[PDB]
């Protein structure tokens, strides 16, 4: 959420989304502090952050 | 031993880093610098994936944190500081005020053509108001500039308000307003490239530049008989100062033990 | 080790335009200091602008700020003092008075020639004004002379009024103006150079300079039986003080680190 | 080092919380602000859920502590103090009185159009009442004004009721209401986002203003000659300077035993 | 003790005296400073433990710098 | 240290104001002066002002109260 100056209430600009892995030590890391879901890793799941 | 050498350069990159930060605790308007790393993982085709040993830990980028700094107070009018988002908009020349750089400190006075421009003999831009207008008339940025004499009368005092405009009061009680300073505004400030003295260029990662006006849009408030120091925290660097150094030892002697290694087989 | 270096520089540097500040608290005229900083973030073209971390902090201009300074009374009529925006004029030579210098201070007397002069034997500049005229009659500055006798009547008193004009009274009654001091004015005061005794020299970047009269257009009066005190704070300056020592504390520090980093790895 | 380092950041957060109360001791309408913390622990499903520390500790929000401050007495009839709940409305432009802000310190006074202003020029609201009539007729708030010649008669003395009303007698003995002083309140005080100067803005978790009269409803009243002083208490703040002290240095403590630990591993 | 108009105070308004909202002229009176002596000394007391607080303040963070300093 | 220093300029301030309201306890026609202060708040895009502090204290205006003096 962001603040535009002379108006109250919070604009929402997006909603962000983090995945997680059932076993995260199957992902193949590329570098950059990035990995990449192998078969060892599993499907991955999204949703909000916070819930499920 | 490239493991341990990509370690140790990212150990003392970021004491290189801290160390900039407190050399510059006293400078006007300075921006702080926070180092970052990444990961190195490089693998083949004919390279085993199980087993995949790190590459060591490559430096990411030297960031440029820009949050507000702390404000000291002169008393004096010629000094000026933006509370909020903005940079002051300064020109080497005077003549083409289009090759100009955003600045964060104003420590700002007259020359002898009473132009108002920084420490550095460069000129500071402004909108060109009417004396009896209001707003901004041409949005485009010229040098401020300051008569002695406007009617006649002598230039007597000058104050900045809370929209940016110069007001300056003569001898015959004459208040004529003189223009607004303009304020200059980036949707990425960090992707700004440094340049010398506490000023830094638009660039292609930065955006465009938005000129705007004080107290105004998305832009901060300008104040006179302020300025901005360092936005550092002498704590948080000397305690970062700790880390690395530790972290430094810590992969000198793994570089130690991999050269160890190579001295036993050299000796069967 | 050079950027923890430029901070200890930049930190000393401070040290002594605090020191000197402090130093000055008594002498008259005295203008205060402010050392103001930069930094340095030089570049090349086979440079990454992405990981390189900042050369510094360099020193940018040892300004001496100008505002008033607090008066005192000494009750004694050739000490003089510009309240407002003015410099004395005082010329080293009585046969040249061209080559003159701008000063703040005003403990003024008469030598055996009955010239008024400064401590330092430099001898004021006024303009000429006739007995029976009004204002200058020609505007070049010339010393400041008092005679023991004209008319004869023997000089008694000597008395400054807000338009700077020395009036003596003689013993037959007869009050004739002997002349006005001259005000000079810069308009950048920041640019003037500082020669010895809280003297001032005009520059190039200091514009040239102006005379006119006391209490006349943009300059201010003249006010005799009082002088002008160092326009320092104590209280700042101790704070000051304080704050310099841990920016050069700091950067100790940061220059101890690096050696200890260089001594690890020649133990391996 | 991460749990030492959590300590030295929240502590140093409650020494600039303190240090901002007693910076603020004579700041006229100022709220006191208190720090709170809260835990850190995040375990993982890898983790042992027994035999694993905390993360330190975690800023969980600087509180605006609302109490009520001491009233020192002026006998200014301009300004006021508000004597329970409420807040002044002030407007930056007197065009839009929509664009406005609370604040609690009533130095007010009269600008060259005899608009009730406070300190920083800008426009006190009030509710616009007619002078015949009673109770407010038209809700929305309005910059007061108050005419120096009303019939024709000129203002003489400006007086303040317990309502709120400001009334104004004339020489020609007419007694008229020219309205009253707005009054705003929110449902919770606490998320109020502070601005510069002592006032506050509406934001989504303060609610909705609510507009209203002095002695009316859940608001206060309107004292006239009186102002509001901080609402700190400086036996406290000192206090608690001393055991922010304490909690400081024993974090650091803490920190250092840690690099002393991984220092003795590294000469094995 | 003298003052001269600004563009914050408006512009100067002429008129006699007990004319209008004017006050009166009376010969033979002067007026003295404004000031209150027990109020002012009073507020001498309360600036000073006020710039002693401060001073305090001043002096726990400079402690806690020397604190780190010596790690 | 900014944060006390603006609080030990403040009350020097306050404390110049006072010494000159003294100092022209016999002068006529003198109308005294009060400091007012303020508060400093500045919050950029980048810092989560959700636990930051304020900056301190900061001068209004040396006001110049205008009641009427006594009689001589």
């Amino acid at each position: 959420s962001v603040r535009v100056r002379g108006q109250q209430d919070n604009q929402v600009v997006g909603q962000l989304t983090i995945t997680d892995f059932v076993n995260p030590g199957g992902l193949e890391p590329i570098g950059q502090n990035l990995y990449l879901p192998t078969g060892a890793s599993g499907d991955p799941q999204e949703g909000v952050p916070g819930l499920d | 031993s490239y493991v341990s050498l990509s370690g140790l350069s990212a150990a003392q990159l970021d004491l290189n880093t801290t160390s900039n930060n407190i050399a510059n605790a006293n400078t006007y308007g300075f921006k702080e610098s926070r180092a970052e790393f990444a990961d190195v993982y490089s693998n083949s085709l004919f390279t085993n994936a199980k087993t995949t040993p790190g590459g060591g830990a490559q430096a990411s980028q030297v960031a440029q944190q820009f949050h507000e700094g702390s404000s000291i107070y002169t008393n004096n009018p010629m000094d000026l500081r933006v509370s909020g988002t903005g940079f002051f908009a300064v020109a080497k020349e005077r003549l083409t005020p289009q090759q100009n750089e955003l600045t964060r400190n104003g420590a700002f006075h007259l020359n002898k053509e009473n132009y108002m421009v920084t420490a550095n003999d460069e000129f500071l831009l402004g909108y060109q108001v009417d004396p009896s207008s209001g707003e901004v008339s041409s949005y485009e940025p010229q040098p401020i500039n300051i008569p002695a004499e406007f009617g006649t009368g002598f230039l007597t005092k000058v104050d900045f308000d809370e929209n940016g405009s110069v007001m300056g009061t003569y001898s015959n009680g004459e208040n004529v307003t003189l223009g607004r300073v303009a304020l200059v505004r980036v949707p990425n400030e960090q992707g700004l490239d440094k340049k010398g003295g506490t000023q830094w260029d638009s660039t292609q990662f930065s955006g465009d530049k938005i000129w705007g006006e004080s107290n105004k849009g998305s832009f901060g408030t300008i104040n006179n008989g302020m300025l901005e120091q360092s936005n550092i925290d002498m704590t948080q660097e000397l305690v970062d100062l700790i880390s690395a150094q530790r972290n430094f030892q810590a992969n000198s002697r793994s570089l130690e033990v991999h050269n160890q290694l190579q001295q036993n087989i050299l000796q069967i």
